[PDB]
């Protein structure tokens, strides 16, 4: 009369058989979640190669089917990829809410379809009384992970969010679209983290609330790293690591709340050292020495090495428009220190490649004695999407961690590097740059 | 002596070039040059001896290790 | 998918779909009233609020596991997606063995005999290569190191011709 | 015995992956 | 197994060995190893003959966990087809292939005078119908100007140039205009940005032919290779496959104390323990340990 | 089921060359 593991079965057999339509697919995958069966990963392999192998699909099947992909955290690419078609063919036919369980559903994945973003932004820009905002919030951010920087829908939710108080959740879902849009907005930004004071029913909503804020630097609210103070007991070590980040990046003070986080994130690392990947080590690290927050013995040197291989490994796949930019920049180091010639121009910019104490090499390194002056290149890529572009948080995460090994380090964005008209003013913008951070150089 | 090179010289670039040039004539020997341009070569130089030619420019060195990578992974 | 997902308890599904199996759900603000039904076996539980929300911290991250590959495995469903046409068309093949007895021998012409007699061999030996589906493996082998040999390109693996027309259309277009 | 591993599955088997290390392997050096 | 080079490639791939050679290697640093120091050295050329080498591990058996969507009707195969390799060329430490091949004609072209030189330069990238096309377009405004087209920008002959090409660009289906309004920029990001929509239109359009392209011609391929094999007979069939089966066999088992024979054998074996597997338990799989 | 390994790049880009049609459903066919 209560039996969890004949009712597997049960969804097994009604899943193995031949002739499954999509129906059967979308409730045995929602009675899967509603389960909770991350336990058995070939149930839900069966489960989406029945939903891979359907071809009838309504707005319902689908909508309960992307649903439960995304509620029990189940990722194959192919699959969820290959149920965008099914989307796009039944989008007008789709309701709003529906709309935004599948657009939400289909970028959380990172399926790039385009189609499909642009013909449901153009859906939900074009009635937008339709939507209640927890709506536009799972649009928001299918569009924003989906890969089109949509500023239109963007511009849209802002309006929504400042004109209509919404949820904490729904906030906190717009709050980690605009943080991987790299928007900052302050107007919505605002009436976003206004909204974060009715209590918060779940904790991972306030963990990507505070990597949100820590992504764009606007400071940590006090009414977010209480809420994450509290249940740090809700989070994998995936997310605390985030969430810890996020709070060292918008300059928070409380140590209470890093306990409280690294006590998750580093029995994990204890347990398993090669569990998590080296971009949430690296951000680890960041988090370990920004809050000067303490982690056991293994786990420091284990973040530090792994800060140094997640640095080089940016450093070696780099997008080649930031690399003839750190080469401007390192020619106008080398003019600005004085180098008449370009003989002496190369052989400056070649001498300032020394290596790091981690590891790895830095590309502009400047050292006089014991000062050492350390210059960033801030491309496009870390700048804010906005005509003000602002850097982003990390690249204060970088500099703050390079400060701590002897380096002060000389932020040198290209927005305004590329807006001079020649060599010499941008020799006089990096040493007024240096000597803004150190005036002993 | 006669000189190619890329863009109009420096004259540290125009010091050690010379440096380098001399490497090619083995005696006390004077070299004047006759200082040219071609945009074609990507860096580096030409020198034209008049009988002699040695070719230190970067567009011969990436055609030539282009030749040689291009020859050796036919070789494994 | 993300590290940080906002789906649960909230315009969730409140019923099944297809009458295979049963699933209805009770939903307070605060906790759900879940019975999935299933044929013999039903279960009935009450999922947090701060359960749907906790479930997809670690993630699944299916893959298949293939014989060679994944890609092989796809150009061999192709090949027996192919051979099942032939297949097909060997299915709509007339019995010859309805025409072997003795009085079809003896009243037709010993040419058009031994014709007919070639054609019933023909077909066997037709349909004995159409089911070797034992050959399909190796014919995608064949298949596998072209195509792998396009996709090691020196631009990206996933670089055309329309995408590379139109980055000249640019390229030329712009100032020089 | 049987019931290998989950990643020791996963991989892709007759790719090449070792041909392109062996030239590199033979070539970087030889070029260096 | 890791080369301190190698590894670096491989933490941004979510490939199998790639990423257990990556957990081996944080788990032999986590016991107290030192990294190494990541070499300052190996000047442009080999540098980029070393990303070369490096980006093409990852590509390439990356490329054999992409299913190929042969025979499947409709636009989500094919995205997912052409998304995957997206990821994949991501991964590999690609650009998009928007900005990698315009690199490739900004490196191509870098030292050239006249437009015909880089219609001569850039001949491997662009297609020969489109590079035709621009040729006679060339030829008809070299007519009238009475002068090589430079690569000028400015000059009256390639102001009369681009104003044709784009109009034969225009006939070929590339909008011109949205191409060049992304590739150029806008101030306002509210008019920058309904055209940068327009340009991933065509952009998913480009793809999705591309990819639509590459899976029709492997289509055509393995059609015209069945069609070809089923018309002989299954001796001949099996005695021809039996001999290139021992032939590449013998093969990896003539070159010893390479890395790539050994794997290579280990895979056979591997695929012999999956037809083990599969005979052990057919209705179920193969054997997955849990 | 094993292809021979190789290790060469497309430094050209090419349209991918679509074969043509056997004959073989028309001769089977006939």
């Amino acid at each position: 009369e209560n039996d969890v593991p004949a009712i597997l079965k049960e969804i097994d057999s009604l899943v193995s058989r031949e002739a499954v339509s999509a129906k059967e697919v979308s409730d045995a995958a929602v009675a899967l979640t509603y389960l909770q069966v991350k336990a058995n990963r070939r149930l839900w392999g069966k489960v989406l190669e029945k939903a891979g192998a359907a071809q009838d699909y309504d707005a319902a099947s689908l909508t309960n089917l992307l649903w439960a992909i995304n509620t029990g955290g189940v990722e194959h690419f192919k699959t969820v990829a290959e149920l965008a078609g099914p989307a796009v063919s039944l989008l007008p036919s789709l309701s709003p809410v529906q709309l935004s369980i599948v657009v939400e559903a289909l970028g959380g994945a990172g399926v790039k379809n385009y189609e499909l973003y642009n013909k449901a932004s153009a859906v939900v820009v074009s009635k937008i009384g339709e939507f209640k905002p927890a709506e536009i919030a799972r649009v928001l951010y299918g569009v924003a992970f989906g890969g089109v920087n949509d500023v239109a829908l963007a511009k849209a939710a802002g309006k929504v969010f400042a004109s209509t108080e919404v949820d904490s959740r729904t906030a906190a879902q717009a709050l980690y679209a605009l943080a991987k849009l790299g928007r900052a907005d302050k107007a919505t930004v605002d009436a976003l983290l206004k909204s974060f004071k009715k209590g918060t029913e779940s904790a991972s909503d306030a963990a990507a609330a505070s990597f949100a804020l820590g992504s764009l630097s606007f400071k940590a609210e006090k009414a977010i790293v209480d809420a994450l103070k509290a249940s740090a007991g809700d989070l994998a070590p995936a997310q605390a690591v985030e969430a810890a980040y996020g709070l060292a990046l918008s300059g928070a003070t409380d140590a209470e709340a890093f306990k409280a986080l690294f006590g998750v994130v580093a029995p994990a690392i204890e347990k398993a050292p090669d569990a998590l990947e080296v971009s949430s080590l690296a951000q680890l690290h960041v988090a370990s020495t920004i809050s000067g927050a303490k982690l056991p013995a293994a786990v420091g040197s284990f973040v530090a090495k792994a800060f140094g291989l997640a640095a080089d490994a940016a450093r070696l796949k780099r997008s080649s428009a930031e690399s003839a930019l750190v080469a401007d920049v390192a020619a106008a180091t080398a003019v600005a220190f004085g180098a008449q010639y370009r003989p002496e121009v190369a052989s400056a910019v070649a001498s300032y490649v020394k290596t790091a104490p981690d590891g790895s090499v830095l590309d502009i390194a400047i050292t006089k004695g014991d000062a050492k002056v350390l210059v960033q290149a801030v491309p496009s890529s870390l700048l804010t999407s906005t005509t003000p572009a602002k850097p982003l948080g990390h690249v204060a995460a970088y500099s703050k961690v390079r400060e701590a090994q002897g380096y002060a380090v000389a932020v040198v964005p290209a927005n305004e590097f590329e807006a001079l008209p020649d060599q010499k003013a941008k020799a006089q913008y990096v040493l007024a740059a240096i000597k803004k951070v150190a005036p002993s150089f | 002596c006669t000189v190619i090179t890329a863009e109009p010289l420096d004259k540290l670039e125009r010091v050690e070039l010379t440096k380098k040039a001399e490497k090619f004539v083995d005696a006390g020997f004077k070299l004047v040059m006759q200082e040219k341009i071609d945009k074609k070569l990507l860096g580096g130089f030409v020198i034209e001896f008049s009988d002699r030619r040695v070719d230190m420019s970067t567009a011969k060195k990436v055609e030539e290790f282009n030749n040689f990578v291009n020859k050796l992974v036919l070789s494994i | 998918l993300t590290t940080f997902t906002f789906s649960g308890l909230q315009d969730a599904p409140v019923a099944a779909l297809s009458g295979s199996i049963k699933l209805n759900v009770a939903a307070k603000a605060g906790k759900a009233e879940v019975t999935v039904a299933a044929g013999a076996a039903k279960a009935a539980t009450q999922v947090s609020a701060a359960a749907l929300r906790k479930l997809s911290g670690s993630k699944i991250s299916l893959a298949e596991v293939a014989r060679i590959s994944v890609l092989h495995s796809s150009i061999q469903n192709y090949l027996l997606s192919l051979s099942n046409e032939r297949y097909q068309l060997l299915s709509q093949w007339p019995d010859f063995t309805t025409m072997y007895g003795k009085d079809f021998y003896y009243r037709a012409h010993p040419e058009d005999l031994k014709k007919f007699y070639d054609a019933a061999d023909e077909y066997y030996k037709l349909y004995e290569t159409v089911t070797e589906f034992d050959s399909l493996s190796a014919l995608a082998s064949q298949v596998v190191p072209n195509y792998a040999a396009r996709r090691r390109s020196t631009v990206h693996p996933a670089i055309g011709s329309t995408v590379a027309d139109g980055a000249f259309t640019n390229f030329l277009l712009s100032k020089q | 015995a049987d019931a290998k591993a989950l990643d020791e599955l996963r991989k892709p088997k007759f790719s090449s992956k070792y041909l392109i290390q062996h030239v590199s392997q033979k070539l970087i050096p030889a070029v260096k | 197994a890791v080369s301190k080079k190698e590894v670096l490639y491989f933490l941004s791939s979510k490939d199998a060995e790639s990423s257990t050679a990556v957990k081996s290697y944080l788990k032999s640093l986590y016991a107290g190893a030192q990294v190494e120091a990541t070499e300052t050295d190996a000047s442009e050329l080999i540098a980029q003959l070393e990303k070369k080498y490096l980006s093409a591990q990852v590509v390439e058996p990356g490329v054999h966990n992409i299913a190929l969507p042969l025979g499947e009707s409709g636009s989500a195969p094919v995205k997912r087809y052409a998304a995957e390799l997206f990821n994949l060329g991501a991964q590999a430490g690609f650009e998009c292939p928007f900005i990698e091949v315009s690199k490739k004609f900004g490196q191509e072209t870098a030292t050239s005078e006249t437009v015909k030189d880089v219609l001569n330069k850039t001949k491997s990238y662009v297609s020969a119908d489109y590079n035709a096309a621009l040729n006679e377009v060339l030829s008809s405004v070299e007519a009238e100007i009475n002068g090589p087209v430079l690569f000028d920008g400015k000059t009256e002959g390639f102001k009369k140039f681009a104003a044709k090409a784009k109009a034969v660009a225009v006939s070929r289906g590339l909008p011109a205009d949205t191409i060049l309004a992304y590739c150029a920029g806008s101030a306002n990001e509210d008019a920058a940005d309904k055209v940068s929509k327009e340009f991933f239109t065509w952009f998913e359009s480009a793809y999705t032919a591309d990819a639509a392209a590459e899976v029709k011609a492997i289509e055509a391929e393995a059609a015209s290779i069945l069609d070809r094999h089923l018309a002989k007979p299954v001796a001949q069939i099996r005695k021809e496959q039996a001999s290139a089966y021992a032939s590449l066999l013998k093969r990896a088992e003539t070159a010893k104390g390479a890395k790539w024979a050994e794997k290579y054998l280990e895979d056979v074996k591997a695929v012999q323990w999956f037809d083990a597997s599969v005979a052990e338990a057919p209705a179920s799989g193969p054997k997955v340990a849990a | 089921y094993l292809a021979p390994l190789r290790s060469d790049f497309t430094e050209e880009i090419t349209a991918p060359k679509v074969a043509s049609a056997s004959n073989l459903v028309n001769e089977w066919n006939n």
